[PDB]
């Protein structure tokens, strides 16, 4: 579900709602498995996709557009800055990249191994999203929207917590600050 | 065939560029934060 | 080859589930009563010998490519009074325990799934006559095949179901060169709501309404050497699904689907009697037979052969079973093989089924 | 000793030191899905649409000739 009118996530742009919403991009990736395509003769993507301009909940025929697919070599430096963020590595008393890499905090040190440890206080700290960032310190990067609850749009909200239509819920599940809570219990249950 | 649909294992995507290496569609080639300053929100998931 | 299969919701019920029975050709309406007789007819527990028994069934599946996928079950009947009967039976599929590893070391604490499928039956049969009987029987089905995963969800299906039986045994009539025994029995089975699979009224799938006509005569001579022939017929109370068309091109089989998917399982029964463009010659096509021969020894021993027809058309089960069983003192065994005739494979070929009953209490008299 | 892992609908064979000759993937209908006579200690990819089947029935024939059964959930 794409929304080229709404801010993506670590947008900082002055004026988005200024701007063409048919100039935006939304895009996810993936790695894949068996990287040797020419051995395994991989030979083409398939997909079936439900006509949108169709059904009940159609689009406007107006609103057209095109989906990419990108094979090959794609850089992983999300937030590019040159950094590789690992957000168990984050922490008050962990070491922080000296100066800060212009999208929030990055570890210092060598991660090991991608995984959290089990207290929820560790967790809160270092479960705050791709940027590094716990929410409250979001508006000194994301400065264009720091009166906002969420400057860095990178919140996570649980589909069963969340208001509205199965779209809507689903709208910041795939937010990576908050999708990581210790307990399943939880209200917000994290997705991961 | 090999299935793709797992929605847990797509992430969100670095900036793309469009047509070559040289083309600054969606500010890929850029080393601020404009670099993000066109990506829309985008929720990708199955319904539970 | 198999045109327009009947489509119904747990189809493991009806797999036979004793060795007795399997022996026979698949048919147990109209045999003489056992332990086993509650998938076949639970209304001639009322005519047992013994006051009470327990059995125990094991059909393996795919035996050459794994073990503990099998078909087991559990029977135990009580009849109190020489009128009246209690039994209650558990008929359980499963695959075995499936250990969820995904490497990560090899000593990570892994979750153990075991995919399965039950019923849980218990019937009442009463004597009206003293040579007729009936029975009641209600039975729970859950079925609990699939795996959690993410956007899967293994949540068991369940359903409830009655069954009507009725069984008919005549005293001893002597004719000229043999003293013979007549049998007769019916059973209308699993009648009960749609099973969901999906937990979603819109995605239903019919039980498998079954009714079960036979006949039996025992060839009785010299007191203690029996030949029983029985004969069996079969037929599925689900609609049949439409085939090429019956009123562009995928709109009308769209369209046909959904009228016939549209259909309640009490009207169902009714209408899988026609709901097909041929006649009364090729309604008979609907209709599977069995028929099967049992010798016994001194009550003892037992030298089983029974054939089963499945029309060609739909299902296309055919083959020849043969079977034998032993009595000691107290506990009978049972082992049956299957011999396929059809093109299909069997997925019952090459295996050895194996019944195991003890019958305890108080013996009654036959009349 | 003998250990079978699927990851991402990838079944990969671990073998104590045990060197595997042939592989064979059965459905639980009986059917061959997928054999092998080159086992390399190694991750096979199944074709990954089994018409909503998930239950998959290893066959791993050692060099000595002893045949190891394992159940898995293609997952």
């Amino acid at each position: 579900t794409y929304y080229p009118g709404e801010r993506g996530p670590y947008n900082n742009n002055p004026s988005f709602g200024a701007s063409n919403p048919s100039a935006n991009f939304g895009g996810i990736m993936r790695a894949l498995n068996s990287t040797n395509f020419e051995q395994g003769n991989v030979e083409y993507i398939q997909f079936w996709v439900l006509d949108p301009y169709v059904g009940n909940g159609e689009s406007p025929a107006t609103n057209a557009g095109k989906i990419y697919f990108n094979l090959g070599e794609i850089s992983e430096d999300v937030l590019k800055d040159g950094r590789k963020q690992y957000e168990n590595g984050l922490g008050p008393d962990q070491v922080m990249v000296n100066p800060q890499p212009l999208w929030g905090d990055v570890p210092a040190s060598q991660s090991l191994i991608y995984a959290f440890d089990t207290n929820p206080d560790n967790r809160k700290n270092q479960d705050v999203g791709l940027d590094g960032l716990p929410s409250s310190r979001e508006g000194s990067i994301y400065t264009n929207y720091a009166g906002e609850a969420d400057p860095a749009g990178d919140d996570y909200t649980y589909y069963l917590n969340a208001d509205g239509g199965v779209l809507e819920r689903y709208k910041n599940y795939n937010g990576t600050e908050g999708n990581s809570a210790v307990s399943i219990n939880d209200p917000n249950r994290g997705s991961t | 065939t090999i299935d793709m649909r797992s929605a847990y294992a797509w992430s969100l995507a670095s900036t793309p560029f469009i047509t070559s290496i040289n083309d600054n569609t969606f500010n890929a080639n850029s080393n601020t934060l404009e670099y993000g300053f066109k990506r829309a929100k985008l929720s990708w998931y199955t319904i539970d | 080859d198999i045109e327009r299969p009947i489509t119904t919701g747990v189809p493991f019920l009806l797999v036979a589930a004793d060795a007795r029975a399997a022996g026979l050709g698949d048919q147990g309406v109209a045999t003489s009563s056992d332990v086993f007789s509650q998938q076949w007819n639970p209304a001639k527990y009322a005519f047992a010998e013994d006051a009470q028994g327990l059995s125990i069934s094991y059909t393996p599946y795919l035996t050459d490519l794994a073990n503990d996928i099998s078909l087991g079950q559990v029977t135990y009947y009580n009849k109190i009074n020489d009128r009246s009967a209690f039994a209650g039976s558990f008929r359980y599929f499963g695959f075995g325990g499936i250990e969820l590893r995904q490497t990560g070391d090899p000593n990570e604490p892994t979750r153990e799934v075991n995919p399965n499928e039950f019923a849980l039956d218990g019937s009442y049969s009463l004597k009206l006559s003293e040579t007729f009987s009936m029975a009641v029987a209600a039975r729970y089905i859950r079925s609990n095949l699939k795996v959690a995963t993410e956007e899967i969800d293994a949540s068991a299906a369940g359903s409830f179901a009655v069954d009507v039986a009725g069984f008919y045994q005549s005293e001893e009539i002597a004719y000229s060169d043999f003293n013979g025994r007549w049998r007769a029995g019916f059973n209308i089975q699993n009648l009960g709501p749609k099973i969901s699979y999906d937990h979603d009224d819109l995605s239903a799938n019919f039980l498998p309404a079954n009714l079960r006509v036979g006949g039996g005569f025992d060839f009785i001579f010299d007191d203690y050497n029996k030949l029983g022939v029985s004969l069996e017929l079969t037929k599925l109370l689900v609609p049949t699904p439409p085939g090429p068309g019956t009123p562009s091109q995928s709109q009308a089989d769209e369209a046909n689907y959904k009228k016939y998917k549209d259909i309640g399982w009490v009207s169902g029964i009714f209408k899988s009697f026609g709901d097909a463009p041929g006649g009364f010659s090729e309604e008979l096509k609907e209709i599977t037979y069995s028929a099967a021969a049992e010798y016994m020894y001194q009550d003892a021993f037992a030298m089983r052969l029974g054939y089963y027809h499945e029309s060609p058309m739909k299902g296309a089960k055919q083959f020849f079973s043969l079977g034998a069983g032993f009595k000691y003192s107290m506990i009978k065994v049972d082992v049956s093989y299957l011999f396929s005739a059809s093109k299909v494979k069997n997925p019952l070929e090459n295996t050895l089924r194996f019944s195991l009953t003890f019958n305890f209490g108080d013996k009654y008299e036959t009349y | 000793s003998f250990y079978v892992s699927v990851k991402d609908k990838t079944i990969k064979l671990n073998s104590t030191e045990d060197v595997m000759r042939e592989v064979s993937i059965f459905d639980i209908s009986g059917k061959l899905l997928y054999n092998n006579k080159k086992v390399e200690n190694t991750e096979f990819q199944v074709s990954n649409f089994q018409s909503g089947n998930q239950v998959l029935i290893v066959k791993v024939t050692l060099d000595n000739g002893n045949i190891i059964t394992k159940k898995i959930v293609f997952n």
